[PDB]
Formats: structure tokens, C-alpha cells, sequence
């Protein structure tokens, strides 16, 4: 049923050979016209003697829920602790999916694409060399900070934008489990579409491709501590989790690499890796 | 009885189209074009529904197939802009919906071969032939007139990327087949009819900006022929809009 | 209010072993993933036809 | 937020005829437009405004 | 000038004037728009990054 | 009641027009507008109706009335031939049926006076200035251009016979009255409006070759006011098509 | 003494999913906020009249 509820299930299984007999019919299960566009249902018991089987494999690992739902790596993002003289004392990533390949690739698979998400994130924080690098230092808490289309933006470290009235924000101390949110369904479609062919305007120009539809806003990092007496660099390794999917219309796996990611450019490849002949064993 | 399953006619406003060898009619991921219903109507304006006076069979232009030709593609609903009624419905019309029975027409005598794929592609957003350039709206098409495929990496400056191979959107072309297609193999058929409905992620769209879906026809197994034996064999694709319907109305223009 | 359910477990030589779910949150988004439910439909893609085909029958007669 | 994707298109307005007045009577006047959400109507997706700021709390 | 008095409101009419012409034109656009950026619904609306629903302009 | 029966509100379509003066509406011989049966067809293919597309209120030209002016005429169907899709319909269709609600504004202050007769007369077949020559179509109409009468019998070749008195037909312009009528005396009403049925011994005609009616507005008693009380004052026509249907679709032209 | 109720979720194709709370403190200020209750009524401000106004009826008559 709903695709919420997740203690509501269904349950089936492969089907099962039934024994078959030598024949000398006028009937022809194994002709067929390609043409068509049908995929024929032949099935062994049509073209041999078979015996009963029964069958108990289910397909399981091939629903889509359990093939898209793992966390995966879409972005790190880096940040040292700073002052407001420094320009690199935060960051800040503009949210997007097409940045890694893997997950990517993934997604790609279907047209139009509709779920809720997990988004976990591990902060792993390091120490810059420098004379005084002995220098003592208490733990350190970090701030990420969703910032939603046309909101306020931070041009330094300090600024009245941290203040966080109404934008979400997670505070998260070194040494505990990573921080984890659950987001949901945010499109102002019906679905989020993975390809758009079109135009941002109405005259046949401006971006052509699917960035005319993301818009998705921008997480900024920072430290909250001020700073010790020598910097330490943070990392942010964002990770992703699709759950509750709903998928429509399969396209064709990626072959060729991708070079960029605002555009589905290319070039092209090999279809498929040589080999020696015609006639192998 | 006396039915055969090769004859077929389709008979939508004042156009019929028979013809006396196909194979079957793929309707599109088993449903049938039908109007908006009220429970995803977004629009609060009363749609115009035209009915019988925008659909019909237009006739676009029709190529002709070569033993070295590589392929050929239009881009839906944007080749049918000039097409009478349904032009000027669509160029006064903010929004519009509409589903599209594509009919492709071809035929040879006993003594040619050759094998065509014909494929309607969803949502083919198309490469680019310079990796850093970015396409523009000529080299995406020409309206009615087909744009084709090359065999040759290398194009100009605004070029697509089009190497028949990976199908100009880097995928290996022989799993195009996934979307809903057919192929006119010349010795059984020789028409292909596919029943597209309107598939999109939200109930109405601008005809102008969006493209639906591209009609791709790649040639897998070259034309041949014994010398002597006929060297003129076109292909013409025949496409009518089902159930279309628009909302908003105002001046005419794109901009 | 309690929801029970059965467990994933394998065929056996010739059962049901429950498991307790309860929901803590107020929204929807929040509950863990529909990892049962096995539902499936080749039809669509398999065979999209309008006339049916049977399969003993040659395709074109 | 201004984006191009979504636009809502042109509201204008025209002189149908024209303002006729009698005799001796001021030849210039004003309109006023008053504008508001009609009962149905709804906003998602809650967020800070960017029309207020400081640099230093208030004292 | 005007928008620092009480002259911003009033749109400004006058007699013998040829039919069609305009008064006045803007492209709607609420929260982003200048003319209805700072009104009550404006006001609202920039706190939200999605609106929906339907916006009647009462000319006095 | 909170009625008052001078505040009137027509919708249809997209288009409202309201009115806060008026003097009822008139219905043309009592019938109100509608489709043709199936015991009048003599079309044997299926007609389109594009309904609210097609119905709504344009917005003609309006020309000033002065003093000294002596009155104007348009034609219809012809006049509406650049108006939106009843153009375009009208444009790629042989045959074509409406109906027509017709709203004549205007309107004055207290200290004007003047009265000018609206009348919709079906048929008027005009004269012609020289009485050997032959009237040509571009001194019949300018599409959505008034034609002037004139006031002085002496015209130019091709001129048709427009003196105000004869009505340009050859008859006492005070018998005009017959015809489905309604008088802007400005004092009470400031506008009219007649709902003017389809009249035609036929079913459905050519909207090109046949004018079905014209509308005339004949100034009897002369706009006049007394000094420094504004001195331009235009008289505006709306017009709207009623369950317009049209048969016969073919490609767009005249000839 | 647990409550039951239903948890916000979005509309669906042509249902009910059910959270549990229970209170542990002994002050109603420590409760969880108050989310669901979408009631309304605009007419405080929108039509503030004593005399109704019928919308089809002129306003003054
Ligand atoms: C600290 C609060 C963080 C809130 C983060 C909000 C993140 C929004 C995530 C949007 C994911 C969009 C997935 C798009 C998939 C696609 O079409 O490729």
C-alpha cells in the first residue's frame, strides 16, 4: 500500500517449472516477430523435456527501495578555524547530487524520481602544523546551517545570519555519533526529474538542460569556537540516504564518463571492450 | 472469420490511414492517451478542447534512406509548430497537453533488405560536440525537417554531439529499445505505429520551452539491393495529436 | 499502539518469527524504510501491446 | 524568490474610454490599489527574511 | 522623491485622454516585485520560498 | 430586495464587462443565440466547437464623437478577421455559424447632452456614389476600422453613397428603428447592448464572402456642451461571438 | 496510559499511520509543542461589519 508505512509488506516468489512431455503439435511456442516490439514468453518447459521444480528464490535485493537505499558519499567540504580576516574560516556548498559518479550513475536509471531522505554527516577535524602546535585546545562544536532559495547569506565568519531564527541548523560536538536529519519530499513538481529537455525561456534560449530546475539552496559550515593559537582544518563528508522511493520510466545505464556537472556532455567511447575473434571459447 | 491481423486502418478527425502489412500497435507503457481529470487539474481556467479540428493526421516531411545514411530525429511537440489548427492553438496558448499516435511509412520490393529501429525517447536531453561549448536551439532541431545523425566525432562550434553509436546522449544505442519502439524490418512489415501518451512530472506544460520526446530512427542493418532494382526509397513519418487541451490564453508570441 | 509484523527468514526442510515496530515521531518522513514489499509488474514493458498475443500461436497469421 | 522558470505573467491596465468632467471641476485625479491574498492560498517552506540586519547587538 | 512621501500611493489620472492608452503595467511577481515587495502579503510571503493560491488587486 | 436594475455584470468566457448604467438588453426577435440541430444539418462531417476560447469580448477600435461628426458603421463577421483564434478558426474553416452579444460604451458628465441611435441591421446591401459605377471592398470595410459616413453627397470613385439622411441604402434613416435597436441618451443610459441572434436564410455560410450585419451608430441630436468641460469623448464597441461553430477544415486562405 | 494519533501525511493517488506518545514529567510545560491544530477563522478581520454584506448584492444600495 502507502510507501510510508514501512511495516506493511507483500510477499511473493519466483515462479516454478512445470514438467513438460515430448510433443509433435502444430503449434509453435518458440516463433515469434521481433518487429512487434514484444518480448517473447518462452519459458524452458517449450523447447525441452523438464522435470518439476518448485522454486523458493524471491527477489529482494532488486526492489528498488533496497537497491537505492545505502548512504552514499556526495560531497566533502573543508574549513579551517579562522578570524574574519580569513576567507576560508567557513564554507559553503551549493546542494546538488552530480557531483560524485556512482550515486549519480544510480539515479540516472530513471526519468522521474520521487523520495525522502536521510542526510547524515561526519566531521572529521585535523591538526595544521605550526610552531605552536603543542598548544592546547578543548573540543571543538560546528554549526551546519541549511540556508533555503533567496534567504540571507554570510560574508564572513560573524554576522547577524548565524543567528538562525528560522533556518534550520544541527550543533554538533566532536567525539559523538554524526549528526542525522530526515528531510521530506521538497519538489514543487509532482516528482523530481532527473533529465529536463527545454529551455529556461520562452524564446528558445538562456540554460538549456536539467540545472533550469535545481534549486535546492546551500548548507554554509563554520566553527563556532573562537579561535586557539594555531588553525585546525575541518572536513565535511556529506552523506546521502533515498528512502521511500517511487520510480518512473527506466532509461538506458550511463556508458561514457561524465566530464561536467551542469550539462550531460560527452564524448564518445567504444560500445563495447575487442576481443580476439569471432569464434571463442 | 475472415480478419487478418495485417490489415489495419485508423480512421482520427477526417484522416485515415490504412495500411496492409504491420505488425501489431504498441501502445506506450500499456496506457491509453485520455484528458486531464479534476483531481489533477492545477489550472482553475475552464480548458478549450478543439476535438476533432486539431486532430488528425499531419504528414511531416519525409527523407530518403541511403545505404550510408546513419539516422535521422525530430523533437515533440516542437515539430508540429507549423501544423495548422494545432499551430495556432499552441501559439496562443500558455499551456497545453496532448498525447501523440506516431505512424512511421516506408516500403521496399522483395529483393531489398535492410532493418530501421524506430524509437520514441522521453526526455533526451542531448550532449554537446565541444565538451566546454554548450548547444543551441538551431543544432537541436529544425522543426520539421529532420535533423541527422553523423558517423564523424568531429562538428561545429555549437554542433551536438550525434555519433550514431551512443545514440547522442552517451548511452551504448543498443539499449534504446527500453522506451517504446518497433522496427520496420523489410521482408514482414513495413510500418511502425506507436501510441504515445502524454508522460511528464506535472499535468501541464508550455509547449514552447519543453520537449516531450524525440523520435529517433537509427538504421541498424544497412539498405541494400541487387543493381538496377530501384536507388529512391523514402521514409515518411506521419504523426496525429490525441485529446489535446490548453489553458491560459493571451496574445500570441514566445516573447 | 503496537504494530507487529513477520520477519524475513528463509525456506526450511519439509516458520513466522515476529518483530514490534512503534513510531515516535509526528511526521510520516520521519519512519524507517519499506524494505518489505516485493509487488512487481513486467506487463508494461514486456509486452505493451493493444491485441493480445498468445504464445502457442504464430505472432503474424 | 525571482527565479525564470516559474514567472506569473503581466497585470496592466488601459483607459477603455476616457475621463470626462464637467465645467469647473479639477481636470486631474488619482486611482489607489489595494491588493491582498484571496481564500485559498498557502506558503511552504519557512525561512529567514533579508529585509532586516544589524552588525553589533542593540543596546 | 515620490517614494519618500505620500505621493508613492496615488496613480495619477487625467481628462482628455486617448483611449488606449496605458496606465500603468508591471510583471506580478509577489516577494520579488518592487510594487508588492512591502505590502502586508509581500511581507508575509518573504518568509516562505514557496507560495501557491490565487491574488485579487481591488482598484479604488 | 438590495437589487437595482441599472447595474448590470456579463461574463463570458474570460471577459466580464460590468456596467453601472444601462437600460435592460435587448434580445434580437426574442431568440437567444444558440447551436445548430441535427434536423437542420445539411454538413456531414463533424463540426469543432472551441467554446471559451472562441467566445469572449473583443475590443474594437473606438472613434471619437465630435460636434460635427456625422456617424459610423463596421461589418460583421468581417470586422473580427484579426481577433485572436475567432480569426484563425474563421481563417482555416469554410464554413462558420455565431451568434453576437454587441456592448456600445460610452459616457459623459451632467453637463453634456447629445444622443446617438445603435441599430444592427442584418442585409444591408449598399449603394454606390456614382449610380453607373460598382462599389469595391476596400470602400465596404477596413476591417476594424470604422467606415465614416459622410454628410456631403459628392464622393470619390469606388465611394459608396453615404449621406447620412438615406442611410446609405436608400432609406429614410428614421424607419431604422425596425431593426433590433437601442438609443445612448446621455442623461440616463451610457451604454447598449443587444444580443443579436444568428439571421441567415441558410444554416452556415462563408464568413469571407458573406457580411451577416452591420452595425450603424447615426448621431440624431449632436454632442454639445458648454465651454471648458472637456471636449474629447470616445464611443468604444465590444463585441463577443456566441456558440460559434465551424465545419469544413482546409488550408488557410481567401483565394 | 498511552495516546494514539496520526501522524501528517501528504494526499495519494486514487491513508493512516499511527504514532504513540506519552507524558513523562508532572508540569504541562514540559509537553511537546503543539503542531497539529490547522483551525482557523478569517473573519475576525476580513468582514469586521455589523450589518452582513451579501457579495452578489451591491455594497451600497
Ligand atoms: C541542517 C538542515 C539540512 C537540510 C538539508 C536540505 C537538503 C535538501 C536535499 C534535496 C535533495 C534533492 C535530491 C535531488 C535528486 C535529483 O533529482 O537528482
Amino acid at each position: 500500500g502507502d510507501v510510508q508505512n514501512a511495516v506493511e509488506g507483500a510477499m511473493v516468489r519466483v515462479a516454478d517449472t512445470v514438467q513438460t512431455s515430448a510433443t509433435n503439435s502444430e503449434r509453435v511456442p518458440n516463433l515469434t516477430a521481433v518487429e512487434t516490439g514484444h518480448t517473447s514468453q518462452a519459458v524452458p518447459g517449450d523447447t525441452m523435456q523438464t522435470r518439476h521444480v518448485i522454486n523458493n528464490h524471491v527477489r529482494s535485493e532488486s526492489t528498488i527501495e533496497n537497491f537505492l537505499a545505502r548512504s552514499a558519499c556526495v560531497f566533502y567540504l573543508e574549513y579551517k578555524t579562522g578570524t574574519k580576516e580569513d576567507s576560508n574560516s567557513f564554507n559553503n556548498w551549493v546542494i546538488t547530487t552530480r557531483r560524485v559518479a556512482q550515486l549519480r550513475r544510480k539515479l540516472e536509471m530513471f526519468t522521474y524520481l520521487r523520495f525522502d531522505m536521510e542526510i547524515t554527516v561526519v566531521i572529521t577535524s585535523s591538526q595544521d602544523q605550526s610552531t605552536s602546535q603543542n598548544q592546547n585546545a578543548p573540543v571543538l562544536t560546528h554549526q551546519i546551517m541549511y540556508v533555503p532559495p533567496g534567504g540571507p547569506i554570510p560574508v564572513s565568519v560573524d554576522d547577524y545570519s548565524w543567528q538562525t531564527s528560522t533556518n534550520p541548523s544541527i550543533f554538533w560536538t566532536e567525539g559523538n555519533a554524526p549528526a542525522r536529519m530526515s528531510i521530506p519530499f521538497i519538489s514543487i513538481g509532482n516528482a523530481y526529474s532527473n533529465f529536463y529537455d527545454g529551455w529556461s525561456h520562452f524564446s528558445q534560449a538562456g540554460v538549456y538542460g536539467f540545472t533550469t530546475l535545481n534549486n535546492m539552496g546551500q548548507l554554509f559550515f563554520r566553527h563556532v569556537n573562537k579561535p586557539n593559537p594555531a588553525a585546525i582544518t575541518s572536513v565535511a563528508r556529506i552523506y546521502f540516504k533515498p528512502k521511500h522511493v517511487r520510480a518512473w520510466v527506466p532509461r538506458p545505464p550511463r556508458l561514457c564518463p561524465y566530464i561536467n556537472s551542469t550539462n550531460v556532455n560527452f564524448e564518445p567511447k567504444p560500445v563495447t571492450e575487442v576481443r580476439t575473434n569471432i569464434i571463442t571459447t | 472469420c475472415g480478419y487478418s491481423d495485417r490489415v489495419r486502418s485508423i480512421t482520427l478527425g477526417n484522416s485515415t490511414i490504412t495500411t496492409q502489412e504491420c505488425a501489431n500497435v504498441v501502445v506506450g507503457y500499456g496506457e491509453w492517451p485520455e484528458y486531464l481529470s479534476d483531481n489533477e487539474a492545477t489550472a482553475e481556467d475552464q480548458p478549450t478542447q478543439p476535438d476533432v479540428a486539431t486532430c488528425r493526421f499531419y504528414t511531416l516531411d519525409s527523407v530518403q534512406w541511403e545505404n550510408g545514411s546513419p539516422g535521422w530525429w525530430w523533437k515533440f511537440p516542437d515539430a508540429l509548430r507549423d501544423m495548422g489548427l494545432f499551430g495556432q492553438n499552441m501559439y496562443y496558448h500558455y499551456l497545453g497537453r496532448a498525447g501523440y499516435t506516431i505512424h512511421v511509412q516506408c516500403n521496399a520490393s522483395k529483393f531489398h533488405q535492410g532493418c530501421i529501429l524506430v524509437v520514441c525517447v522521453p526526455e533526451a536531453e542531448m550532449g554537446s560536440a565541444q565538451t566546454s561549448g554548450v548547444v543551441n536551439y538551431e543544432h537541436i532541431s529544425k522543426g520539421e525537417i529532420a535533423s541527422r545523425f553523423t558517423t564523424t566525432t568531429t562538428a561545429e562550434d555549437h554542433g551536438v554531439q550525434a555519433a550514431v553509436w551512443n545514440a547522442g546522449m552517451g548511452v551504448g544505442v543498443g539499449n534504446l529499445t527500453i522506451f517504446p519502439h518497433q522496427w520496420i524490418n523489410l521482408r514482414t512489415n513495413n510500418s511502425a505505429t506507436i501510441v504515445m501518451p502524454y508522460v511528464n512530472s506535472v499535468p501541464m506544460d508550455n509547449m514552447y520551452r519543453h520537449h516531450n520526446f524525440t523520435l529517433m530512427i537509427i538504421p541498424f542493418v544497412p539498405l541494400d539491393f541487387s543493381a538496377g532494382a530501384s536507388t529512391y526509397v523514402p521514409i515518411t513519418v506521419t504523426v496525429a495529436p490525441m485529446c489535446a487541451e490548453y489553458n491560459g490564453l493571451r496574445l500570441a508570441g514566445h516573447q | 499502539g503496537a504494530q507487529v509484523s513477520t520477519q524475513k527468514t528463509g525456506a526450511h526442510e519439509t516458520s513466522i518469527i515476529h518483530y514490534t515496530n512503534i513510531n515516535y515521531y509526528k511526521d510520516a518522513a520521519s519512519n524507517s524504510a519499506n524494505r518489505q514489499d516485493f509487488t512487481q509488474d513486467p506487463g508494461k514493458f514486456t509486452e505493451p501491446m493493444k491485441d493480445v498475443m498468445i504464445k502457442t500461436l504464430p505472432a503474424l497469421n | 524568490e525571482k527565479d525564470p522558470y516559474t514567472n506569473a505573467g503581466f497585470v496592466t491596465c488601459w483607459y477603455q474610454t476616457s475621463v470626462v468632467s464637467p465645467a469647473s471641476n479639477q481636470p486631474k485625479c488619482y486611482m489607489m490599489c489595494m491588493v491582498s491574498a484571496c481564500n485559498d492560498f498557502s506558503v511552504r517552506m519557512l525561512r529567514d527574511t533579508k529585509f532586516i540586519e544589524q552588525t553589533s547587538f542593540y543596546q | 522623491a515620490k517614494v519618500s512621501s505620500m505621493e508613492a500611493y496615488r496613480v495619477e489620472l487625467s481628462t482628455n485622454t486617448n483611449a488606449g492608452t496605458q496606465v500603468f503595467g508591471f510583471q506580478l511577481n509577489p516577494g520579488a516585485e518592487s510594487v508588492m515587495n512591502r505590502t502586508l502579503m509581500g511581507e508575509i510571503l518573504n518568509y516562505y520560498a514557496h507560495w501557491s493560491g490565487s491574488i485579487k488587486i481591488t482598484f479604488v
